[PDB]
């Protein structure tokens, strides 16, 4: 399954989760 | 000294700096610790340069002798300019475009160039990080994918699997810059991942990076250490170290030595980018920036050589392997030729046994073919740039037990180095924009950060083309040349002859409760300006002494293994003017526009 691709997927998942919460805190500033 | 009036108004007063920090608590960011500032500045200086540029120059330019110039310009210009950059940012309470515009309005070109230079360097450093994390994802296979030949490709059969995994499996490289093709999807995927990881770390700003910088500046040192204690157990490691520090005193008497030694101090210190100025402007007004510039330069001089010890330990092990393997092949040739008992012929008695065999059977011996085996030749096969990581270090790792582990640790380290450098370059592009108020003051800074990330991502599609490695070797060759030095010469000039070093040293007196020693004054007046000029004159004595010739891969034609090299098309001088003249002619260009808008 081209492990590299599986590693790409998991890494992207972590990054997207991180940026999502980051932008969330961006709107969560009250 | 130069008569600029109204300058006083452009800058805040020294009496008003005691009250400005209790009101810039809101509407300006602040470091959480001093460690968070020092680690973000060490991270900006330290990068893949000192991994595959500094160690190569340290040997190619007189070995031990090259250290003399490196340190010379390091203390004559590196430290002096660094101090000037930290102090001017902490005093005038703005980033790079802010500082130069205030020193004098026509100095706006300085910020524009610094912003243009940070955009072009960060554009190609994020393609290199794209490639690093492609090799990190492929590091989860017991037989690493650059370990064996694809069943066997004639191209791959020639040279080695590693040389095949980089130019074909990873690059799908063409044979010319005139040959562009299709976006390599996996390469684009990795480019996406690189820009995405950068946004998460720089989305908010120095605050978000402040957390990431720690690990991106810590992990590298831990891993670099783990590598030294492993490197020095691999046989032949010392051969490489000794090789790095053999002094060729004749290479000191060359105009090409002191230019590279000069250009290395400037890129290694992240000077003339502006990010450093922005980082310093967030400290307290009474922060000691004289002690900070000495500590950061001391760590940069020690890291530079410390990484060169780790690199040449691997070069020495890899060459000791090659040499031994070739010698073994030569021995097997003789034993197979004369049916000699195995173990009878040895590396020590091979020559005499060779003579005895030739004496016994000259005809048979004549048929026998023996390869040339010189450790020095293998030692002098070290590649400069990405080749050292993807072609040399990747192959030495496959000949090491726990191979995948070592590969993984090696790629997370390069990732961390590159990412810390990216924090600096991003700081250099975002802060000037806000100075221009480009972003609607409505849209949060995160919006601007994403815009910058997504805009630089779309331009980075040029390096995912089949010819994308030829573009990157050209941009890289003309991204840190004269422009960086030019910007650095005018920052020095503008603080000393336009804003006056008198105010500078006085402002220094106000912040560190004392004025700088004669050293700083002298360097900022003659030592730095004069020395930089001779580096500027060397450029048109060496760049003119060279030609626009770039190496190509070309699986077929000539000798595949041989590094086939071709010239550049006539339209490339348009690209070199864009990557050289543009970031060096906005400094006069804006200064001619502003002097004829008033008149
Ligand atoms: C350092 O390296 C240079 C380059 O190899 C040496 O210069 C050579 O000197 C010999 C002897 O005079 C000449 O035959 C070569 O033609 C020279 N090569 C070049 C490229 O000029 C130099 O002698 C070396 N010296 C030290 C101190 O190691
Ligand atoms: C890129 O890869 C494709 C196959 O996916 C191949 O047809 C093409 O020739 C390659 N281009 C270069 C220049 O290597």
């Amino acid at each position: 399954v081209s492990i590299w691709l599986i590693v790409f997927g998991v890494v992207m998942g972590v990054i997207v989760v991180g940026i999502v919460i980051l932008i969330f805190t961006g709107i969560r500033d009250r | 000294v130069l008569p600029n009036p109204g300058l006083d108004a452009r800058i805040p007063s020294l009496a008003e700096l005691e009250t400005i920090e209790q009101e810039e608590a809101s509407s300006r960011p602040k470091w959480d610790n001093k460690a968070q500032y020092m680690l973000t500045c060490l991270g900006f200086c330290v990068g893949l340069g000192n991994v595959w540029r500094f160690p190569y120059l340290c040997q190619s330019h007189g070995g031990g002798a090259f250290m003399i110039p490196f340190l010379i310009l390091l203390v004559l210009e590196g430290i002096p300019l660094l101090y000037l950059e930290f102090a001017i940012g902490q005093r005038l309470r703005r980033g790079s475009l802010g500082v130069w515009s205030s020193i004098h309005p026509a100095l706006k070109g300085l910020g524009l160039a610094s912003m243009l230079t940070s955009f072009m360097v960060g554009l190609y450093y994020n393609t290199i990080i794209s490639w690093i994390m492609w090799y990190l994802f492929n590091s989860f296979q017991e037989p690493l994918p650059w370990s064996d030949c694809p069943l066997y490709v004639d191209e791959c059969a020639r040279s080695s699997p590693v040389d095949y995994f980089w130019y074909r499996e990873t690059l799908n490289i063409s044979t010319s810059i005139s040959d562009s093709g299709s976006i390599q999807w996996w390469m684009l995927l990795c480019l996406a991942c690189a820009w995405s990881v950068l946004y998460m770390c720089t989305i908010r700003g120095i605050e978000t990076t402040g957390k990431a910088v720690y690990i991106t500046s810590t992990l590298p040192y831990v891993v670099l250490t783990i590598f030294l204690i492993r490197g020095l157990t691999l046989k032949g490691a010392t051969n490489g170290i000794v090789f790095l520090f053999t002094p060729n005193v004749t290479e000191l008497a060359q105009p090409d030595t002191w230019l590279d030694a000069g250009a290395q101090v400037f890129f290694s210190f992240s000077l003339a980018f502006g990010g450093l100025i922005s980082f310093s402007s967030y400290n307290s007004v009474h922060n000691n920036c004289e002690k900070d510039s000495v500590i950061v330069s001391i760590i940069n001089g020690f890291t530079s050589v410390y990484v060169a010890i780790v690199v040449y330990s691997v070069i020495g092990f890899r060459a000791t392997q090659r040499y031994d393997d070739c010698f073994s092949t030569n021995i097997l040739t003789l034993i197979n030729g004369f049916d000699l008992p195995e173990g009878n012929v040895t590396q020590e008695n091979f020559v005499d046994m060779q003579q005895r065999c030739n004496a016994s059977d000259p005809a048979a011996y004549a048929q026998l073919v023996f390869q040339t085996c010189d450790i020095n030749a293998f030692l002098s096969e070290a590649v400069e740039g990405t080749g050292l990581a993807f072609i040399v270090f990747t192959e030495a790792i496959t000949k090491m037990p726990l191979s995948p582990l070592w590969s993984v640790l090696f790629f997370i380290m390069l990732f961390c180095l590159g990412l810390s450098s990216m924090f600096g370059n991003m700081e250099g592009v975002v802060v000037p924009l806000q100075d221009l108020r480009v972003i609607p003051p409505k849209w949060p800074k995160e919006v601007l950060t994403g815009l910058i990330c997504l805009g630089t991502f779309l331009i980075g599609f040029i390096f995912t083309l089949n010819s994308g490695q030829y573009w990157l070797s050209l941009l890289d060759s003309y991204a840190g040349s004269i422009p960086l030095l030019i910007i650095a010469f005018c920052e020095m000039f503008s603080v000393v002859y336009v804003y006056g070093v008198d105010r500078f040293n006085k402002d220094i007196e106000f912040m560190i409760g004392h004025k700088p020693n004669i050293f700083w004054q002298v360097t900022w007046r003659v030592v730095s300006p004069l020395l930089m000029l001779i580096i500027f004159l060397f450029f048109f004595v060496v760049e003119v002494s060279q030609e626009l010739t770039y190496s190509i891969w070309d699986p077929g034609y000539e000798e595949f293994p041989k590094s086939q090299k071709i010239s550049y098309p006539n339209w490339v001088y348009v690209v070199v003017v864009i990557v050289a003249g543009v970031p060096s002619l906005t400094i006069p260009g804006y200064a001619i526009y502003k002097l004829i808008r008033n008149h």
